[PDB]
């Protein structure tokens, strides 16, 4: 059904339609609205449905949204479209196939790069790697890395890795040399379930032949060390039906007998609750904390402790408590002053986008009155800030 | 997800 249609533009409705979809959602732009007796439906041969493949001889059977809404609005007063009324592998292949074009174009296409990576989930940019492999024999990974330099370098690889590599490293990056960077080391620890410990530890120990605990407490020290060691470890209890009140009442109280109460803190009991009890327990826990003692776990926090134990039990509070407004609020650090913390940015538009950055965004635009898109948009440029924009996935 | 043309 491969229809070629001639519209005239006309004041009343421009080209009488609407379309949807795009290949930053990975699908192809369909007709959505023809309004009636207007230039859409006065051709007679355009149906809601129709997938638009050609804009005036232009190929955009893989162009992104904006893309073909630019074209169609750029067409002049005669406009000429071709329409046609599961990731495969198939699909895997066209993706390494143009990738391959746009790194063997002279000067180097970023835009087409960016449109398909930053639009594909982890597991398939893995299907992208193999069949780019399989076409011209060589890694994608060392392709880009020479193709690209500065912050898209830093993303593009960053996004080709699966979520345990790319934890890993970064893990592996952040006690790199005498100067560890607590605050990146911190965020990961914190912010990892169970289950995404567990691949960490499993993928640490291939990539780096020497185990995650055991380079936890070489570059870690005192209660530190302890609550890292301790969460690293992945054997946080999984909650299920039963909300134990009791143990929330009793686990709030020995929370408050153990800092704000007594002189010093009995951190060993710190850590072992807010390590070992669920995250829907000890969500219930901190807000019957609040019934014992004056200031909320937080504060009690910043009471008790100081430097990096403050920093991390800080960090681990928020995560239990509100986890996408705990990484809606480090983005915000990340871009709220002069130049951009573009390491935290980066880490997390690529760790979270697959999570839940719809979560992140909505906690985001609540609590600082525009959207995460739109600060993106302040503090980046060039593709390097279309690649985040599509992490971050829309406005708003 | 639409636009209007
Ligand atoms: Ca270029
Ligand atoms: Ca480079
Ligand atoms: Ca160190
Ligand atoms: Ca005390
Ligand atoms: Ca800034």
């Amino acid at each position: 059904n491969r229809r070629t249609v001639t519209l005239r533009r006309q004041p009343v409705g421009g080209l009488g339609l609407s379309i949807k979809g795009g290949s930053e959602h990975n699908v192809p732009v369909v007709i959505s609205k023809i309004f009636e007796d207007q230039a859409a439906d006065q051709t007679g041969m355009l149906f809601v449905g129709d997938a638009v493949l050609q804009v005036n001889g232009i190929h955009v059977e893989n162009a992104t949204h904006e893309e073909v809404v630019h074209l169609l609005r750029n067409a002049g007063d005669e406009v000429t479209i071709t329409v046609e009324y599961a990731y495969t592998n198939f699909d895997a292949e066209r993706d390494a196939l143009n990738i391959e074009t746009a790194i063997k174009t002279k000067g180097v296409d970023e835009v087409t790069i960016v449109n398909i990576l930053t639009n594909r989930s982890n597991e398939q940019r893995q299907d992208i790697a193999f069949a780019y492999q399989r076409r011209t024999k060589k890694e994608l990974a060392s392709a880009l890395k020479s193709a690209l330099s500065g912050h898209l370098e830093t993303v593009i690889l960053g996004l080709l890795k699966t979520p345990a590599q790319y934890d890993a490293s970064e893990l592996k990056a952040s006690m790199k040399g005498l100067g560890t960077d607590e605050d990146s080391l911190i965020e990961i620890i914190c912010s990892r379930t169970n289950q995404e410990l567990q691949e960490i530890n499993r993928v640490y120990k291939e990539m780096y032949k020497t185990d995650l605990e055991k380079d936890i407490i070489s570059d870690t020290s005192g209660d530190f060390r302890k609550l890292m060691v301790a969460l690293a470890k992945g054997r946080r209890a999984e909650d299920g039906s039963v909300i134990d009140y009791e143990l929330i009442d009793q686990d709030a109280r020995d929370l408050y007998d153990a800092g704000v109460k007594r002189k010093g803190t009995d951190v060993p009991k710190w850590i072992s609750i807010m390590t070992e009890r669920s995250v829907p327990h000890l969500q219930k826990v901190f807000d019957r904390y609040k019934s014992y003692s004056p200031y909320d776990m937080l504060e009690s926090i910043r009471k008790e402790v100081k430097g990096d134990l403050e920093n991390a039990f800080l960090n681990l509070v928020q995560c239990i408590q509100n986890k996408p407004l705990y990484f809606a609020d480090r983005l915000y650090d990340s871009m709220k002053g002069k130049g951009t913390r573009d390491k935290v940015l980066i880490r997390i538009m690529v760790s979270r986008s697959e999570v839940d950055m719809l979560k992140i965004r909505s906690e985001f635009k609540r609590k600082y009155g525009k959207s995460l898109y739109y600060y993106i948009q302040q503090d980046t440029k060039g593709d390097y800030q279309k690649a985040l924009l599509y992490l971050c996935g829309g406005d708003d | 997800p639409s636009t209007t043309l």
